[PDB]
C-alpha cells in the first residue's frame, strides 16, 4: 500500500543495489507532474474549525471516502478550501490515523456516535491498532444489546385473545386468570404437605377409636384444574410441538403425568417400593409458581448463564470429599468407635464439615485425625466459597438488567407517545396553513399539490 | 460520482447544487448507498397522515436496477435529475417503468390497481370526502378511460400530450430548482 | 421531518409518479427563489473560535432558539458573525444535534 | 533550573549583595544583546489552529526537540510558522510542561497515543508529577501485560507430535490418549474406593466376595500412567526443565507409591508404610490436573496470594493459642475437665473458628461459654478476612483466561486481515501489469525487480 508514501525515495536507493545484477531493456521511468512533495498543506475546515495538513497524507489512503476525489462535494472553492460539518474532536482522531496509520478510541465519548462517525468517512470499524480495540468492542457490545433491549417489539381470533391472557395484568381477566390458578397451586402443594400430619390424614390419632381420606379428592381436582390449564396453553401456543419443549411445559407435563400414572398402576400389578417415589413427585406443583414469580425465572437463568463455574466447583468439592473421606478412613480405621466403617460412611464425615455443618455424631480421635479434619473443613469452607460471590454477581446483574429493561419499555412507550404528538401538531399546522423559514411553504404547497392529484381534502 | 464528472452533463445540475444534493443525500445515508426502508423513513416522514410503504417500495424498485437491493449515489442522482429537469419526451419513459410492475412493456389492467391505492392510503381518516371502498377502483378506471382500449407505453406516449394537463404539469417542477 | 430539507427538491421529482393520475389547477410553486444554491456558511463566534454551518441546517429547527430572527439578537453587525455568549464545547454537541 | 530563565537577570542584582566583597578582573557579560525585551510570540500551528509561546518560553529546554534549530525542521517558510503535524492536543500539555517544568497526564486519553506524541517531540516519560504519575503508571502496566498477551505464544518430526500432545485438541490420536488416560484415572480411583468398601474387600462373608483380581487394576493403569509420562521423557524440550515444572513432579509422586510398596513388600515389611501406600494411591485425583481446565486456575491463585494465606496462618495460629490455653486455664476444674490439656482445648477452638460445632466438647463455667462465643466470633472475623482476596485473585485468572482467548481470536482476525491486504496489493499489481501517482512509481520499481530478475509475474 500507500502508507509510507513519503519514502518512496529511500526505496529508489534500494534501486542502487540491483544494476549489476540487471538483465532487461529498461523502459525507464513512467514519468510524472512532478518529482518532488511541493503539494502544500490543505487547509479543510470542520464546523467552523480548520485542521490544516498536507495532502499526500489524505491520498496516503485513497480507498476511504476522503481519499480518491469523492471529497470534493465538501470542497468550498469561492474560498478555495474542504469544508465538513463533522464533529471536529472525533474527526481530530481519523486526522491522527492518517497522520500515523492506526486509530484510537476515546473511552468518554458515545460509542453510537463514534460508530456513524466512523461510517461517514468510509473507513473500517477494525482499523484500530489493538491499543483501544478491547474497550471499543466493550463498549460497542454493550450499546449493541442496550439497542437489542430497544427492539423487544413485543405485540398485543384466538391470537390476540391467548396473548391478553399471556398479559400479566389485563385488569378484569388477567389478574383473575392468575391469582385463581395460585391458589389452586397454593392450596393443592399445602394439601400435599398436610396429608402427613397424624392428626390431619393418617392413623395417627385413630388407633384408639379426623383421618377422613377426602384430600385425595381435592388432588383430583387440582391436577383436573392443571391439565385443563395445560390444553389452554397448548391452545394458547401458535406452535404445540415446539412449546411442548418449554421450560414451564415441562414442569407442568412432569407435575400432572404423576397422577394420570399412579392412577394407571392402581389397576396394574403392582411391585414394591414404587408408590412412595409418586407421592414425593406429587410436591413437584410448587414448581408451578415460576409464572408467579420473577424471581424464579431469574434465578433459572443465572444458574443456565453461569453453569460452567458451577460444574468446576461441583468436580472440585467431588476430589475434595474423596480426597479426605479417604485420608479420614484410613487415619481412624483402627479405633475404639470405628465410625468410620467404609469410605461412603467417611463421605458423611466429610461432607458435613465442607459446609462447616456441625453434628458430633461421629468425630475424629487421632491427632492426625483431628489436625485433618480441621484442615478439611478450612479447605470445603474456601470451595464452597469460591464460586458464590459470582453466582450472585450474576443474579444482581440479571436482575438490574430486567428492572432497565422495563424502564427503557416505559420510556420508549413515552417517546412514541411524543413522537404521535408532534405528528398531530404537523397535521394542524397544516390544516392551519391550509385555512390561512421556507421549507414549509414549499411543504405546504406539495401537500396541496397531493391534495390535488387526489382530488381530496382534510377536515379536522 | 467524482463531484467534477457528474456535471450538467448526464445529471442536469450545476455542481454547485450537485455539491448541495450529495451533502444532504450523505447527511442521511453516510454510507454512499440507500437501503429500502431507509427510502421507506425518508419518503413517509414528510406525510404525518397516512402510510407511504408500498409506493416507495415501487419507487425504489424503479429506482435499483440489476435488483442490487440498495441505490448508490450514481443513479440515484441520475434519475433525480432525469425526473426534476428532463425533457418534456423522455420523462415519461421512467414514468411508464413506475406504471410497469410486469417487467416487460405491457399492461392487463392489474399494474395500476395498486399503485392507485398506495396513492390514495395517503390521505389518512380525516379526507374531507370520505374515500368510499370503490372510489379506488373508480378511479382506476377514471384512469383506464385515457388508457387505451383495444389490446401501453405507446399509446399513453402519444395520448399524454393530448391532455394539456399533465403537460402543463411537467412545468410545475422542470423551471423550479 | 423538518430537519431533511436538503430531500425536499426529490419530494417534488415524487410527482412524476403519480403526474399521469394527477389532474387540477395546479396552484404552481409559491414564488420559488434562489434557483441555484446560494448556501451560505455562516459563521457563529462563541466566546473565542467560530463554527460555520449552513443557513438550512440552523434553520431546520425554528422551533428552537437558533430558528426564526431570534438568533439575529445575538448577531453581531459590526463584525458580520453570530458572537454567542454562551460555552463553546456544548454548542459543539448542540451542532452537532441540529445536523 | 534552565526554566527560570527570566529570573536571571534578578541573580545579576544578588552581584550587589557581595558587590563590596568582590575584587577581581570582572571580564564584563558577554556580548548581551536586545538590551530591550523582544520576546516574540512565535506561532505553532499543529494540524489546525495555533499556539503562540515566547522564545525563552519554548527554548528552556533545549534538550528536548523543540530546543535548538531542530524544531526550524518543522519550521514552514512560505507561511512565517511551524507546521507540526502532530495531534493538536498533547501538544498542549507539552506546552503547559514547558511553561510550568511539570508534564501533567490526563486521565482520558490512549497511552499509546500519549507515549508516541511524547517520543515524537523527544520527551521523556520520567517527568511526569506523582499526581499523575501513579495513574500514567498503572495505564502503563495495564496495556504493558495487553501487549505482552499480544504475543505470548504461537503455534509452531518425533517432537511434533508434543505440540499435538500437549494440545491434545489439535489431533483426533493426542485427544482419544487424553480422554482415555483420563478415564484410566478415573476407573483407577473408582476401583480405590470400591476397593474400601466392605461388600469388596472385607471379610463380609467370612463362610464364603474378597477379590483380589483389584490388585492388578492399579497395576496395569500405573503402567499406563507410565507411558504418558515415558512420553513425556522422550519429546522433552527441556530434560531438567521439564522435571523442574510442577506437573511433573506430582506425575511422579502419584505413579511412585506402586513401585516403592512393590520394594517394600519385596524387602521388608514396614508397619505404618502399606497403609501410608494407601493413602498416597489416592493421588491421581491430583493427576487429574491436566483434565481440569480450572485446577490450574486454582493453584495459580494460591501461588498468587501467598503472603494473604501467609498471614492467614499466623493469625488464625495465634488466636487458637490464646484462645485454647484462655479456655484450659478457666475450664480445667470443670467435673468431667474435657480440657484435660492445650492440644484438648485446641479441638474446641478450631471446631469453633469455623462454626462447626459439635456439642461433642463444649465449656461448663460461666466464663468458658462467654470466652468460647467471642472465640467463635473472633474466628469468623479471622478466616473471613483473605477470602475476598483469594476469590478476587481467582475470578481476575479467569477473566484473564476468557480475555486471551477472545485476544486470540482478535489476532487471528488480524494476521487473516493481513493475508487479505497482501493478496489485493498482488492481484492490483498483477491487473496493473495487464492494463493513483504513487502506484505509477509502485510498479515501475516493480518492473525493474522484474527486469533486474527476468522473471514475469503472474497471477
Amino acid at each position: 500500500a500507500a502508507g509510507v508514501a513519503a519514502w518512496l525515495p529511500f526505496a529508489r536507493a534500494a534501486a542502487i543495489g540491483w544494476m549489476p545484477v540487471a538483465s532487461g531493456p529498461m523502459p525507464a521511468p513512467p514519468r510524472q507532474e512532478r518529482k518532488r512533495t511541493q503539494d502544500a498543506l490543505i487547509v479543510l475546515n470542520v464546523s467552523g474549525t480548520r485542521f490544516q495538513t498536507w495532502q499526500d497524507t489524505l491520498e496516503r489512503y485513497p480507498d476511504t471516502l476522503l481519499g480518491s476525489s469523492e471529497r470534493d462535494f465538501f470542497y468550498h472553492p469561492e474560498t478555495q478550501q474542504y469544508f465538513f460539518d463533522r464533529d471536529p474532536d472525533i474527526f481530530r482522531h481519523i486526522l491522527n490515523f492518517y497522520r500515523t496509520g492506526k486509530l484510537h478510541y476515546p473511552r468518554h465519548e458515545c460509542i453510537s456516535a463514534y460508530d456513524e462517525e466512523l461510517a461517514f468517512f468510509g473507513l473500517i470499524p477494525e482499523i484500530i491498532g489493538d491499543c483501544c480495540y478491547e474497550e471499543y468492542k466493550d463498549r460497542r457490545r454493550e450499546n449493541a444489546e442496550r439497542l437489542q433491549d430497544d427492539a423487544d417489539t413485543d405485540t398485543a381470533a384466538r391470537q390476540r385473545v391467548w396473548r391478553a391472557f399471556e398479559n400479566p395484568h389485563t385488569s378484569t381477566m388477567a389478574l383473575v386468570f392468575y391469582y385463581v390458578t395460585g391458589f389452586f397451586i397454593a392450596v393443592s402443594v399445602i394439601a400435599n404437605v398436610v396429608e402427613t400430619v397424624p392428626c390431619g390424614s393418617s392413623p395417627g390419632h385413630i388407633k384408639e377409636l379426623r383421618y377422613a381420606v377426602a384430600f385425595f379428592c381435592l388432588d383430583t381436582a387440582c391436577v383436573m384444574i392443571f391439565t385443563v390449564e395445560y390444553l389452554l396453553r397448548l391452545a394458547a401456543a401458535p406452535s404445540r410441538y415446539r412449546f411442548v419443549r418449554s421450560v414451564m411445559s415441562i414442569i407442568d407435563v412432569v407435575a400432572i403425568l404423576p397422577y394420570y400414572i399412579g392412577l394407571v398402576m392402581t389397576d396394574n400389578e403392582d411391585v414394591s417400593g414404587a408408590f412412595v417415589t409418586l407421592r414425593v413427585f406429587r410436591v413437584f406443583r410448587i414448581f408451578k409458581f415460576s409464572r408467579h414469580s420473577q424471581g424464579l425465572r431469574i434465578l433459572g437463568y443465572t444458574l443456565k448463564s453461569c453453569a460452567s463455574e458451577l460444574g468446576f466447583l461441583l468436580f472440585s468439592l467431588t476430589m475434595a470429599i474423596i480426597i479426605f473421606a479417604t485420608v479420614m478412613f484410613y487415619a481412624e480405621k483402627g479405633s475404639s468407635a470405628s465410625k468410620f466403617t467404609s469410605i461412603p460412611a467417611a463421605f458423611w464425615y466429610t461432607i458435613v464439615t465442607m459446609t462447616t455443618l456441625g453434628y458430633g455424631d461421629m468425630v475424629p480421635k487421632t491427632i492426625a485425625g483431628k489436625i485433618f479434619g480441621s484442615i478439611c473443613s478450612l479447605s470445603g469452607v474456601l470451595v464452597i466459597a469460591l464460586p458464590v460471590p459470582v453466582i450472585v454477581s450474576n443474579f444482581s446483574r440479571i436482575y438490574h438488567q430486567n428492572q432497565r429493561a422495563d424502564k427503557r419499555r416505559a420510556q420508549k412507550k413515552a417517546r412514541l407517545a411524543r413522537i404521535r404528538a408532534a405528528k398531530s401538531g404537523s397535521a394542524n399546522a397544516y390544516m392551519q396553513s391550509k385555512r390561512s423559514s421556507s421549507f414549509e411553504t414549499q411543504h405546504h404547497h406539495l401537500l396541496h399539490c397531493l391534495e390535488k392529484t387526489t382530488n381530496h381534502e382534510f377536515v379536522d | 460520482p467524482e463531484g467534477l464528472e457528474q456535471l450538467e452533463a448526464q445529471t442536469n445540475f450545476t455542481k454547485r447544487e450537485l455539491q448541495v444534493l450529495y451533502r444532504g443525500f450523505k447527511n442521511e445515508c453516510p454510507s454512499g448507498v440507500v437501503n429500502e426502508d431507509t427510502f421507506k423513513q425518508i419518503y413517509a416522514q414528510f406525510f404525518p397522515h397516512g402510510d407511504a410503504s408500498t409506493y416507495a417500495h415501487y419507487l425504489f424498485n424503479a429506482f435499483d436496477t440489476t435488483q442490487t437491493g440498495s441505490v448508490k449515489f450514481e443513479d440515484f442522482v441520475t434519475a433525480l435529475s432525469i425526473l426534476l429537469r428532463g425533457t418534456v419526451h423522455e420523462k415519461l419513459r421512467w414514468t411508464f417503468n413506475l406504471y410497469d410492475i410486469n417487467k416487460d412493456g405491457y399492461i392487463n389492467k392489474e399494474e395500476m390497481m395498486d399503485i392507485v391505492k398506495a396513492i390514495y392510503d395517503m390521505m389518512g381518516k380525516y379526507t374531507y370526502p370520505v374515500l368510499k371502498e370503490d372510489t379506488p377502483r373508480q378511479h382506476v378506471d377514471v384512469f383506464f378511460q385515457k388508457m387505451d382500449k383495444n389490446k401501453t407505453l405507446d399509446e399513453f406516449l402519444e395520448s399524454c400530450q393530448e391532455d394539456d394537463n399533465i403537460m402543463r404539469s411537467l412545468q410545475l417542477f422542470q423551471n423550479v430548482m
